[PDB]
């Protein structure tokens, strides 16, 4: 969880949450993340 | 302007390794290291 | 102990199996090695009785898959789209305690799949101074595995039996001796048996 | 080239080999990216 | 790479013979990954010799290899009968299974072919046929020659045979019309 | 081909807890899901669960949350269900599916010959046999029997063509009666769950 606790997340409010959903590579799982490069992180999806 | 592709396919496919206190190295020079061959063979418990 | 090779046309998947016995299928490797009838051997790929960490050679990633079965400890082959040169002498074989997991500790039977599309034409046999020894003959038949026996296999000391040859039509003729009588004639491909009495 | 795969232009959409045979590291992994946005924006 | 190995050798019995074996890679980690498997005509394959460095087990004390640079050989010793087999060296240091060409064990020993000739049956002159066996065995040599006399005479022959007996065979069957031969045969064998 | 199979069918009594199995073959038990399905005719169908053989993983229906659990043997590739306080409102057909290789893993691929379980307390009653212008045809009447599947056969099966069997016909006392008929000879009626067997001569 970046920037937010996993645990000390029930005593917040969002403006609108978004969940998204897509199955990738188990290999794949280390890609999906912020500044990460590759070719899923470049071609598929990116975080800011 | 070196071409050749690197011999990476050598060590990650070796049939049995050596042991703990007689470990082997492999000198690796000239040639193009393209690391993304790896991440298709196995992931790894520790890639630190 | 393996099942019989029956004659297959390229697309039908067919399917071959080896029985194995002397081990425990729990963790050693095991693989299926072909033999194409002129040539030496050729490794597939092997499977693991748990995870089937499958890995095929390069030049059969998609040409053959392993379809083993763990519960009764018999192995298995799956095809799909097969071809004219896909007849070769698969073997079973296994990793076994001797040397590493890719070595082949143990081998099978072997089976040599047979592919034709001559309609499997039905055999024929006919009889033939030496009185003493006697034979049969074997004629007009397309498949190559064709065996001959005498009273049922009665006799087995001083019966020899002879390859056949290869005729100018495609056809092929046995022929073979018993030291001295009906000869028996048995045809796997088409599942006809033939009685001759010198 | 606009419909021809054949040649060096090469379609760029490419299939997964999923099949439980294949160990960890090619397994599909269902991937949950709970975008949060916390900031003086009104809460709902 | 491929494994070179020789298509055909010619040993003796109570010699020795040195099976050669080149192309072997390595890979790091070691570079024994040399293995032998002796494989009859027509049955089944069984391994003979691995890790020469090590003796394996069963395997008679005859059978030994070696090792200089990338290319090995097998030393056997002591050539019976029964050792005429099909032998094939494999690499294994890439994990990938490789073979060679293919060896054929020839020994070589002290050796009169039986010639027998059997005329048409009834049911083949029934059917307006006229079929001449000569069969051929229990010859050592391979050389062998089929000929027919009507003046000299479709035919078919093959002179290998199969691994039952230890002895070659060979076999000729000449497919005449029955007119043509009731109006004349004698079969002609041509042996060291 | 792949084939599939469950167990017979059978009757029992408000708190056996029998234990109906399914019996798969000619493919990898491991990798496929597999479940059951079971409801009142009246009702139409309801998913049970179904569960993953090749490791642990177990996915139940809310309404079967507590009520029947699922279970299954890698080794020799047998599912084994379980029940818990059987009650009388039970009686209903058990029907087994596969994941297959046609859809996803909730879809059902293909499906069992059926396993009908029918909950009562009349102690299994044995069924009896009575026989019957025309020569030309005979036929024989089973009747005193509360269960309602029974097998009709004529000389143990050696007469097929022309033998033809009604439904069962439900009295107002509560009790079933079917008629077997046979194109023309001993009529057999044999009760598998109870292994009650009854032989009539026309």
């Amino acid at each position: 969880c970046y920037g937010v606790s996993p645990t000390k997340l029930n005593d917040l409010c969002f403006t609108n949450v978004y969940a998204d959903s897509f199955v990738i590579r188990g290999n794949e799982v280390s890609q999906i993340a912020p500044g990460q490069t590759g070719n899923i992180a470049d071609y598929n999806y990116k975080l800011p | 302007n070196i071409t050749n592709l690197c011999p990476f396919h050598e060590v990650f496919n070796a049939t049995t390794f050596a042991s703990v206190y007689a470990w082997n190295r492999k000198r690796i020079s000239n040639c193009v290291a393209d690391y993304s061959v790896i991440y298709n063979f196995a992931p790894f418990f520790a890639f630190k | 102990v393996q099942s019989g090779a029956e004659v297959k046309k390229p697309g039908e998947s067919l399917k071959i199996s080896c029985k194995g016995s002397g081990y425990t299928f729990s963790y050693y490797w095991i693989g299926w090695v072909r033999q194409m009838p002129g040539k030496g051997l050729e490794w597939m790929g092997i499977i693991y009785p748990g995870d089937s960490d499958t890995r095929y050679s390069p030049s059969f990633q998609g040409q053959v898959t392993i379809s083993a079965d763990k519960s009764i400890s018999t192995a298995y082959l799956h095809w799909s789209s097969l071809k004219a040169s896909d007849t070769a002498m698969y073997y079973c074989a296994r990793q076994g305690d001797l040397g590493d997991w890719i070595l082949l500790g143990y081998w099978g039977q072997g089976t040599l799949v047979t592919v034709s599309s001559a309609s499997t034409k039905g055999p024929s046999v006919f009889p033939l101074k030496s009185t003493a020894a006697l034979g049969c003959l074997v004629k007009d038949y397309f498949p190559e595995p064709v065996t001959v026996s005498w009273n049922s296999g009665a006799l087995t000391s001083g019966v020899h039996t002879f390859p056949a040859v290869l005729q100018s039509s495609g056809l092929y003729s046995l022929s073979s001796v018993v030291t001295v009588y009906i000869c028996n004639v048995n045809h796997k491909p088409s599942n006809t048996k033939v009685d001759k009495k010198v | 080239c606009n419909g021809v795969a054949g040649p060096n232009c090469y379609s760029p959409l490419q299939s997964y080999g999923f099949r439980p045979t294949y160990g960890v590291g090619h397994q599909p992994y269902r991937v949950v990216v709970l975008s949060f946005e916390l900031l003086h924006a009104p809460a709902t | 790479s491929a494994l070179t190995q020789p298509r055909s050798v010619s040993g003796s019995l109570g010699q020795s013979v040195t099976i050669s074996c080149t192309g072997i890679s390595s890979d790091v980690g070691g570079d024994n990954y040399v293995s032998w498997y002796q494989q009859h005509p027509g049955k089944a394959p069984k391994l003979m010799i691995y890790d020469v460095s090590k003796r394996p087990s069963g395997v008679p004390d005859r059978f030994s290899g070696s090792k200089s640079g990338n290319t090995a050989s097998l030393t056997i010793s002591g050539l019976q009968a029964d050792d005429e087999a099909d032998y094939y060296c494999c690499s294994y240091a890439l994990s990938r299974v490789v073979f060679g060409g293919g060896t054929m064990l020839t020994v070589l020993g002290q050796p009169a072919p039986s010639v027998t000739l059997f005329p048409p049956s009834s049911e083949e002159l029934q059917a307006n046929k006229a079929t001449l066996v000569c069969l051929i065995s229990d010859f050592y040599p391979g050389a062998v020659t089929v000929a027919w006399k009507a003046s000299p005479v479709g035919v078919e022959t093959t002179t290998p045979s199969k691994q039952s007996n230890n002895k070659y065979a060979a076999s000729s069957y000449l497919s005449l019309t029955p007119e043509q031969w009731k109006s004349h045969y004698s079969c002609q064998v041509t042996h060291e």
